[PDB]
C-alpha cells in the first residue's frame, strides 16, 4: 504493498 | 476523496484473474471469429483495450451480438497475440509476426502496440 | 513465449476503462443490493477482486442471477468504498469508516484490504 | 512505456 498515490 | 491509499499490485492482480477466467471459459460472453479460428473473450476487456471493440460494443445493436466476425484479411495468429496482450500486458513480438501484429493492431485501434511495432521495424531498417 | 515485451501502464489503463464503463452503466450485468442501496457492476470485476463474488459467480445457479442481495449487516457505505477500490486500486479509508470497511472486506474476502485495516487500527491503539 | 518484463 500500500502507498500514498 | 483525496485521502485514499492505493494498492500497487491491484490492477495487475485484477488482470491476472481476468485472464484466468478467460482460460477457464468463465463468464466469457463473445466469440471473435478470425477466418477459420474462434477466440472466446469478455466484451468488457476487449472494449477496454481496443478502439474497434469499444465502438462495436457501445453500438445499440452490436452490443447484443454473441459472435463478431473480423475482416478476412486479419491474421489469426496476430489476433491471438494481441488478445493475449490485452489480458496480460505482454506482447510476443517477433521478426516472423511483427507485420501481422502491427496490421492487426491498426485494425483493432491499439495505438501503443502500433507504436512499438513501428519502432522495432524502424530499428531494422 | 519468454521473449515478450510489456507495457507498464496496461493493467491500470484497463482498470480505468472498466471504471469508465461502470460509471456509464455500459455492459454492467449485476446489481448488488445492500439493504436499501443498489450498486451496478460487472460480474467479472467483482470475481477478480473478491473471494465471495468468485465463489458466487462460479456457482452453476448463481452465475445466472442478475441481482445479488448481501447480508443485512453489511454497511452500504463500506460496500461502496470497496467497490470503488475494486475498480480503481484506491481505498478511501478514514477514522469514521474503517470499522465498516474492515467488516465488509472480511465478508467479501478481500485479504489485502483486511490487512491494511488491521494495521491502521493497531497503530491507533 | 514498454519494458523487458
Ligand atoms: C473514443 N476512442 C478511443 C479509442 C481507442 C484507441 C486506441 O488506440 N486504444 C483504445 C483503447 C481502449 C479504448 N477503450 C476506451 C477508451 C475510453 N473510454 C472507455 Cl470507457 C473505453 C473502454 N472500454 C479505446 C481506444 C478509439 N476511439
Ligand atoms: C479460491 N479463493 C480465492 C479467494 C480470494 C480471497 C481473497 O482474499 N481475495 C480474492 C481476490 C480475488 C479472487 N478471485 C480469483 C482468485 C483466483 N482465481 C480467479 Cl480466476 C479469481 C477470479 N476471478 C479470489 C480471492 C477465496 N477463495
Ligand atoms: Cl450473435
Ligand atoms: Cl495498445
Ligand atoms: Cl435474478
Ligand atoms: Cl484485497
Amino acid at each position: 504493498a500500500w502507498v500514498i498515490p | 476523496a483525496d485521502s485514499c491509499i492505493q494498492f500497487t499490485r491491484h490492477a495487475s492482480d485484477v488482470l491476472l484473474n481476468l485472464n484466468r477466467l478467460r482460460s477457464r471459459d468463465i463468464l466469457t460472453d463473445v466469440v471473435i471469429v478470425v477466418s477459420r479460428e474462434q477466440f472466446r473473450a469478455h466484451k468488457t476487456v476487449l472494449m477496454a483495450c481496443s478502439g474497434l471493440f469499444y465502438s462495436i460494443f457501445t453500438d445499440q445493436l452490436k452490443c447484443n451480438l454473441s459472435v463478431i466476425n473480423l475482416d478476412p484479411e486479419i491474421n489469426p495468429e496476430g489476433f491471438c497475440i494481441l488478445l493475449d496482450f490485452m489480458y496480460t500486458s505482454r506482447l510476443n513480438l517477433r521478426e516472423g509476426n511483427i507485420m501481422a501484429v502491427m496490421a492487426t493492431a491498426m485494425y483493432l485501434q491499439m495505438e501503443h502496440v502500433v507504436d512499438t511495432c513501428r519502432k522495432f521495424i524502424k530499428a531494422s531498417e
